[PDB]
RNA sequence: AGCCUGUGUACCAGGAGGGGAACAACCCAGAGAUAGGUUAAGGUCCCCAAGUGUGGAUUAAGUGUAAUCCUCUGAAGGUGGUCUCGAGCCCUAGACAGCCGGGAGGUGAGCUUAGAAGCAGCUACCCUCUAAGAAAAGCGUAACAGCUUACCGGCCGAGGUU
RNA sequence: CGAGUGGCUUGCUACCUCGAUGUCGGUUCCCUCCAUCCUGCCCGUGCAGAAGCGGGCAAGGGUGAGGUUGUUCGCCUAUUA
């Protein structure tokens, strides 16, 4: 519920791993940044081995725990969370200045950053972080 | 360059004298 | 490479971004072409398939889009049939069409119907032990029909003895 | 026993019968098959099986290759066929086994075995341009009983 | 065998510092203190200093992103997955494939055999018509029939095949 | 005959521990592996059927009671999917 973020992303058709690489690098330079659509955003590969990497993430656990997010809002801000030494302060303060939301709550359009985009019409093999949490058994709730 | 087919297009003009391609070829002579 | 293909007279075809609609007096059909850098266009009175790249992997699709769109042609005019015939050698097989599905009752005996939903907008007529599956889209006439013949499989027993079942007899 | 003990030429040469004893004897039936009165320059095709790496092939798997080799060309062309096959290695090197712990440990003999540099000709068929394929096959067999890989070398022989 | 036992050498032992996730002996490097600068090994998407660098190609397996190694596996065998290069032969006098038509008679050859007629076995394997057609390459029959390969013609139209 | 994988057996080594890392078998209680015995779904058959034999996917659940023997193992009995 609102979020001065000084950079608005739009995730939508975009690598992932990119994304993410990039916002890391942002927030660690004090940039406020809101990652949206995240439900639309797409990680490149075979639609199969990449579904067995996220489940085996899902089953793997105990009594310490290995919480593993399973809704595209968190996948991704996992996978930022893995570009930042979110245990030392001023990673962990870079981290909690990135929220990555469902569609868009914003009035803006988000920017697309540089590189990041895929191109639908020359790739077939990757897969929408919408449809990974929907096989990890997630709420469709976007 | 096959000598049957170059014997045909002969033989073709000889009956005619007295495939369709050695046909034509024959009545081309 | 690129290839053009005249549409018939008869027909006449509209595509927006990857799906491509053909219509006819039989109907329609509409389908999904994606293909990494295969271009499917509508140039007036030709469809154009075409690409930059000629790897083994782009041939393969272009010939296969093209086969799927000729086939779309035909279906909305001449339109696509399957014929099929009912034997039975010791139990009278009762093929009937239900509602969006056909119903098959008393197959070997059995007291539960065996029944598959039609696809799309296909049409089984049934004429005592002789069946017409037809309609424009191949692709749906073909599983319909394939369904029907599948839907008296058998693996428990010899399938040498036990030949009862619907098959195919004609395919379009 | 498994191969992998002896493939590798891994010892020293081990071949003076005037200071080994108990070596036992060769299982290889045959060096020189087929017609052996005739000779190879006889014929118009030449095929020699070549081994693709240097290892050691103890007698056992000569025997086998070579068996299962010559057994095919007698099966494709009879007891007596126009042809001629010569396995030309003999296996020279001795092989021990310690078969008491790691003292004393100098094995007893227990085989021998060819040592066949990579790139050689292990064997070597002469054949009728019509047979030729026939020993391809004979080779194919052979190739599947001996420890490396091998290319099927079709020297004289050029009705390809 | 991260085994035992030699030999030469450099190293650890008794060797910091930089790199290698960590790690006696692998790489750079031999080091007084303090300070500025430039490199070495190694690295430049983020974690983490420096490229989401350039020209080009391949890979779709997350192969791979693993110098060395007890530590990083992957073999014999197989692959019309895909890319690249070479050779031979066939082809607009129409190839390869497919589809359509033809696949004929003497004659169901002779022999054996009740029987045998392309096709159980044995021998031979000839000539007519013709643009083709075996004394029959594979099924099939009790033996016939029937179904096809060879072989010819048409349709088609561009590379094909080894 | 050839090529391998495992690390349950055994052997080998002597790297760790002799100012102490308590044995075998059993029991009780928990997690796991798959090279699957049953159960689910399949393929082949020397598949008529029934019952089998062989093979594929698959580790969700199950795999029990008893006689000798400390036994592990195994032999034996009646049940059992
Ligand atoms: C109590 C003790 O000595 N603690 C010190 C060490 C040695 N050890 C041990 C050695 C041999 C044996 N055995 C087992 C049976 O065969 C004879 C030797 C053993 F039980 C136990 C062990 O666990 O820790
Ligand atoms: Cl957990
Ligand atoms: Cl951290
Ligand atoms: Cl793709
Ligand atoms: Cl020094
Ligand atoms: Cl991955
Ligand atoms: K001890
Ligand atoms: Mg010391
Ligand atoms: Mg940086
Ligand atoms: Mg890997
Ligand atoms: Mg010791
Ligand atoms: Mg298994
Ligand atoms: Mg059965
Ligand atoms: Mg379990
Ligand atoms: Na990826
Ligand atoms: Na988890
Ligand atoms: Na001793
Ligand atoms: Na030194
Ligand atoms: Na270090
Ligand atoms: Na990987
Ligand atoms: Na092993
Ligand atoms: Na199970
Ligand atoms: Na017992
Ligand atoms: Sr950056
Ligand atoms: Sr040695
Ligand atoms: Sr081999
Ligand atoms: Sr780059
Ligand atoms: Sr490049
Ligand atoms: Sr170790
Ligand atoms: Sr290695
Ligand atoms: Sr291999
Ligand atoms: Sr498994
Ligand atoms: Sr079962
Ligand atoms: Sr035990
Ligand atoms: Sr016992």
């Amino acid at each position: 519920a609102e979020f001065d973020a000084d950079v608005i992303v739009d995730a939508r058709d975009c690598i992932m791993g990119r994304v993410a690489s990039q916002v890391a690098e942002q927030a660690l330079d004090g940039e406020t940044v809101a990652v949206v659509n995240a439900e639309r955003a797409v990680i490149t590969g075979r639609e199969e081995q990449i579904v067995e990497k996220y489940e085996k993430r899902v089953d793997i656990g105990n009594d310490n725990g290995y919480f593993y997010p399973k809704r595209p809002d968190g996948i991704f801000k996992r996978t930022i969370r893995g570009m930042l030494p979110h245990k030392k302060q001023r990673g962990r303060e870079a981290f909690e200045s990135v929220r990555v939301y469902l569609g868009n709550p914003y009035d803006e359009d988000g920017e697309v950053l540089d590189g990041t985009s895929l191109d639908r019409l020359s790739n077939i093999k990757f897969v929408t972080l919408g449809e990974i949490s929907e096989t990890l058994g997630a709420n469709k709730t976007w | 360059i096959p000598e049957w087919k170059q014997e045909e297009v002969d033989a073709i003009v000889e009956m005619i004298e007295s495939r369709n391609t050695l046909l034509e070829r024959a009545l081309d002579d | 490479p690129r290839v053009e293909l005249e549409i018939p007279e008869d027909v006449d075809a509209e595509q927006d971004h990857l799906d491509i609609t053909v219509e006819g007096d039989n109907g329609s059909v509409t389908r999904r072409l994606w293909y990494p850098d295969i271009d499917v266009s509508v140039d007036g009175d030709t469809v154009v398939i075409e690409s930059d790249e000629d790897n083994a992997k782009t041939m393969s699709t272009i010939g296969t889009f093209q086969s799927h769109i000729e086939n779309m042609f035909h279906g909305v005019t001449e339109g696509w049939e399957y014929g099929m015939e009912v034997f039975y050698s010791h139990f009278p097989m009762q093929v009937n069409v239900e509602g969006d599905e056909v119903v098959i009752e008393n197959f070997l005996g059995e007291k539960a119907p065996r029944r598959t939903t039609i696809h799309g907008d296909t049409d089984v007529e049934i004429d005592g032990e002789e069946l017409t599956v037809s309609g424009p889209d191949i692709e749906a006439v073909g599983q319909t029909a394939a369904d029907i013949e599948q839907l008296t499989r058998i693996n428990d027993k010899d399938v040498r003895v036990f030949q009862d079942g619907v098959y195919i007899t004609r395919k379009p | 026993k498994p191969a992998s003990m002896y493939r590798d030429i891994d010892k020293p040469a081990y071949t003076r019968r005037e200071y080994i004893t108990g070596i036992p004897g060769s299982k290889i039936a045959q060096h020189k098959m087929g017609r052996k009165q005739k000779d190879a320059d006889d014929y118009p095709v030449q095929i020699s099986l070549i081994v693709e790496e240097t290892v050691q092939l103890r007698h056992g798997s000569l025997e086998a290759s070579r068996l299962s080799a010559n057994r095919h060309l007698i099966k494709e062309l009879g007891e007596e066929g126009d042809y001629k096959m010569t396995l030309r290695k003999f296996p020279h090197q001795v092989l021990r086994e310690n078969k008491d712990g790691m003292r004393a440990a100098f094995g007893k003999i227990v085989g021998t075995a060819a040592r066949v540099q990579a790139g050689e000709q292990l064997f070597t068929a002469y054949c009728n341009v019509e047979d030729a394929e026939h020993v391809k096959e004979a080779f194919r067999r052979a190739y599947n009983k001996i420890t490396p890989s091998c290319r099927i070398k079709v020297e004289r022989g050029e009705e390809l």
